[PDB]
RNA sequence: CCGAGCCUGGUGAUAGCUGGUUGUCCAAGAUAGAAUCUUAGUUCAACUUUAAAUUUGCCCACAGAACCAAAUCCCCUUGUAAAUUUAACUGUUAGUCCAAAGAGGAACAGCUCUUUGGACACUAGGAAAAAACCUUGUAGAGAGAGUAAAAAAUUUAACA
């Protein structure tokens, strides 16, 4: 029961860590987009 | 002239150099020769090999055997025999490569249409000596009319349109869907399941 | 075929000139002459007199049609050469490739060590400049000593029997003859042993190799039927007079009996041909010690098919590519196994069509060839 | 000659009639796919086996999971053939640290909040 | 026992030839080439495996890789864990079979001979029996349970 108890609360880590990261790369990937066309309106100056 | 012309066991102008015999050259349908051609009536191939002077010279035989030259003519669509395929010397130790060239053959793959027939003569009544013809054959064949062949080809353009099953050979084969392609052919991809070896299976819709 | 070369009308002429002999590009020649063509600095190793001589000289003719006349001032060096390790196998190539120039503007010269220099360095041998030469390394050597050729005005060059070039006798004196390293380079052979290739690598960047037959131990031509003497030494040339007698059934028919003989020592060779003479036979001998007019003499009997018996020191294994060549018998086995195959591709050098006789008699030292004769 | 081979980008191309037919949908993808094998690793490509090596897969028949990135989407079809996937899903939240014990899979696709003792 | 008497010493003679070579328990660990009076053996050759010293590998994505088909190689990320020099010994190299690719021979053969991929000389269940086909992999006990591969199908000649 303890062996059970420490696979689902393995299971349970990894999972919540995946979803961070996932969370994590989805705003990285919105905020290089954001940056890019940032510099894009930026860079048609002067 | 309404008679069938004579085939040579080899031409006039030999092959020099040694050469072998690829079974590719048989297998699969054949493109080239597959419909009549200024013909109403023929034998397709239902099946790869090679026809020799001797398999042509059976059939040149049968055929000027029993034939009319004012209503049937007769033109052997296949080259005369122009492969060469070898043998060595007799009592010679074991492997060592190829002697001189044996005898002269030339192939044909599955499909191909043998002896174009026409002229004021129906299939029907040539039916019983094509049908020996191909019983007496090297390859299997089949006698086919023109519209035979056109009545074959819409029976399996339905059948392939009828198919109801929830899995098919290329279902499952180009997807390569369950480790088949531990097994399957390279070249199995262009015979969609029909073509096996030096057997032609075209009655697997 | 050869109309896949483009080949010129004079080009077109001469092929034509070579038939029924030449009726289409071999297969081997196929890949050779249009990659030549290509302009690709490479090595090919097939059939000895397989027209390979051929395919690399259209390629080079289509090359120098590229090639300015102003290149052809005088005092200059050529840019077509030719490399061969004999002075026999340089006239013979230098005779073939007078044939197809006399229909071409290319003028086609010979150099070698022990000829009349005068004439080697003759103001229209040296000064004039010619499109094609074929040189021996020693004369080139002297004549570029003594400035009287050059090495910067090249720009497409040919190293027939290469693994006869990389000896170690004939190494040194290409790698003084390697001189702008631009230039096409084409090495044609019978045979690449490894610890040669590596030696181009030497002078190589990116090049490309051309084999031809089967790519393991190709001993035993097709063509070719072969024997192995089981008999000791002592009577073997008695047995070779046996075989003479048998050669004298060959004397009877018609069927051309020119009979090349191996014979490993010049000195070797000399005993074994005044024994051959005292024994009524029509024998003549070359070897490296023989005098360079009395070895150009029998070089043109031979050419003839004058001497029904010739006898070859170590100077004439290979590269030979003559007419008739129905006999022919290893008096002495070749050293090297690739020397013997070059020795047997010399004969039968019209191709796969013109058969022939070999017999090689066997000795001693040849015993660990039996191993290399199976 | 065997080898690791090409199959079309139609394999991993759905159709409308497949997402009705399947329970999937063009619009919100899932967050977390899992695994098994119901496969030998024998007799099939030992580049596939150290695939299935690598998909922390030496158990079999005994469920795993990852994050279905493209990365491990192509990573999971080198091996599709061998090995199946689920829609690993979680109709509630994920588990907070202070549900941390109480989580379960339930093969339809569940993750539970809390495995309790007793029936509905 | 005469094809070269017998015996003792020399003689533990010599051939690379066969065979047999003794109790236990943990860690790792199975097929590439070249020489050789050599294929019944050995040596250069690789792999290992270990001991020490030094930080990225395997799976890949773009570009790229030639003129006379499958493809393959170099190859950012991804997931996962080991990789480079210095050393010691042994040990394989005469592998079998199967799917693909070629060469030979009858396009006979448990025939030959080179490239790719497996397993195989090593467990268990099933195909009737099971070196090779399918599933399955790796440690013990329980008198629970789920599951996998899983027993062949089948018949006809009517006609205006
Ligand atoms: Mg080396
Ligand atoms: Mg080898
Ligand atoms: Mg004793
Ligand atoms: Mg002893
Ligand atoms: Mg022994
Ligand atoms: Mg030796
Ligand atoms: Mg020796
Ligand atoms: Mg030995």
């Amino acid at each position: 029961q303890l062996r059970r108890k420490a696979e689902r609360e393995t299971f349970a880590r990894r999972v919540v860590l995946l979803s961070q990261e996932m969370d994590a790369g989805l705003q990285a990937w919105q905020l290089r987009q954001q940056k890019l066309q940032e510099e894009q309106r930026k860079q048609e100056n002067a | 002239k309404p008679k069938l012309r004579f085939i040579e066991r080899a031409p006039l102008v030999p092959k020099v150099r040694r050469e072998p015999k690829n079974l590719s050259d048989i297998r699969g349908p054949s493109t080239e020769a597959t419909e009549f051609t200024e013909g109403n009536f023929a034998i397709l191939a239902l099946g790869g090999g090679y026809l020799h002077w001797g398999h042509f010279e059976m059939m040149r035989l049968t055929i000027n055997r029993s034939m009319d030259p004012k209503n049937m003519f007769a033109i052997w669509r296949v080259p005369a025999p122009f492969k060469p395929i070898t043998r060595k010397s007799v009592g010679h130790r074991m492997g060592g490569g190829k002697g001189a060239i044996d005898h002269y053959v030339t192939p044909v793959k599955a499909g191909r249409l043998v002896v174009e027939m026409g002229g004021r003569c129906e299939f029907e009544e040539v039916q019983g000596f094509l049908d020996q013809v191909a019983h007496k054959l090297p390859f299997a064949a089949k006698a086919v009319s023109r519209g035979t062949l056109e009545k074959m080809r819409k029976d399996q353009e339905e059948r392939e349109r009828n198919n109801q099953n929830p899995w098919t050979f290329e279902r499952i084969a180009t997807a390569n869907m369950l480790g088949i392609r531990k097994v399957l052919s390279p070249y199995d991809l262009t015979h969609k399941g029909k073509y096996w070896g030096k057997f032609y299976m075209p009655k697997r819709v | 075929s050869f109309a896949d070369l483009g080949l010129e009308p004079r080009v077109l002429h001469a092929l034509q000139e070579a038939a029924p002999e030449v009726v289409q590009p071999t297969t081997v020649q196929s890949s050779t002459i249009p990659s030549l063509l290509r302009g690709r600095h490479v090595v090919c190793a097939a059939e000895t007199g397989s027209g390979k001589t051929l395919s690399y000289l259209l390629p080079l003719l289509q090359r120098l049609l590229g090639q300015p006349s102003l290149d052809s001032l005088p005092i200059p060096a050529p840019r077509g050469l030719v490399l061969v390790p004999s002075r026999e196998l340089a006239q013979q190539v230098r005779a073939v490739a007078q044939p197809l120039g006399r229909s071409l503007g290319l003028l086609v010269r010979d150099l070698e060590g022990g000829h009349g220099m005068r004439r080697i360095r003759l103001q229209l041998s040296r000064q004039p400049s010619a499109d094609v030469l074929v040189a021996t390394p020693g004369a080139l050597w002297k004549a570029l000593k003594s400035r009287l050729i050059s090495l910067e005005q090249l720009s497409f060059l040919v190293l027939d029997e290469a693994d006869t070039l990389l000896d170690e006798s004939f190494l040194e004196l290409v790698d003084y003859i390697l001189f702008n390293p631009k230039a096409q380079l084409v090495l044609v052979g019978a045979t690449f042993p490894e610890g040669v290739g590596q030696l181009l690598n030497k002078v190589a960047s990116p090049d490309a190799v051309t084999t031809i037959t089967s790519s393991k131990l190709h001993c035993i031509m097709p063509h070719v039927k072969q024997t192995f003497l089981r008999l000791k030494g002592a009577d073997k040339v008695a047995e070779l007079v046996h075989i003479l007698k048998h050669r004298d059934r060959a004397e009877r028919t018609g069927p051309s009996g020119t009979v090349l003989v191996f014979c490993n020592s010049s000195s070797t060779v000399n005993w074994l041909g005044y024994i051959l003479d005292d024994h009524k036979i029509q024998h003549l001998r070359l070897q490296g010690q023989m005098p360079a007019l009395m070895r150009v003499g029998i070089f043109q009997s031979f050419q003839k098919s004058s001497r029904d018996i010739l006898l070859c020191t170590d100077i004439a294994s290979r590269g030979l590519d003559s007419t008739g060549v129905e006999l022919v018998v290893n008096y002495d086995f070749p050293p090297t196994l690739q020397d013997y195959i070059h020795r047997a591709g010399r004969v039968g050098r019209v191709g796969s069509e013109v058969p022939g006789t070999v017999i090689s008699f066997v000795t001693h030292p040849w015993d660990v060839s039996l191993v290399q004769k199976i | 000659k065997f080898t690791r081979s090409r199959i079309p980008e139609k394999v991993f191309q759905a159709s409308p009639e497949d997402h009705e037919k399947y329970g999937g949908d063009p619009q919100n993808p899932h967050k977390l796919h899992i695994v098994t094998r119901i496969k030998s690793t024998r007799r099939r490509p030992y580049w596939e086996k150290d695939i299935i090596k690598m998909l922390g897969l030496e158990k079999a028949h005994t469920p795993q999971v990852h994050k279905n990135i493209p990365s491990v989407n192509a990573k999971l079809k080198v091996v599709k053939h061998l090995i199946r996937i689920k829609p690993l899903k979680l109709p509630q939240g994920l588990p907070a640290e202070e549900n941390m014990s109480n989580t379960c899979l339930k093969s339809t696709g569940e993750l539970v909040v809390q495995w309790h003792l007793k029936p509905v």
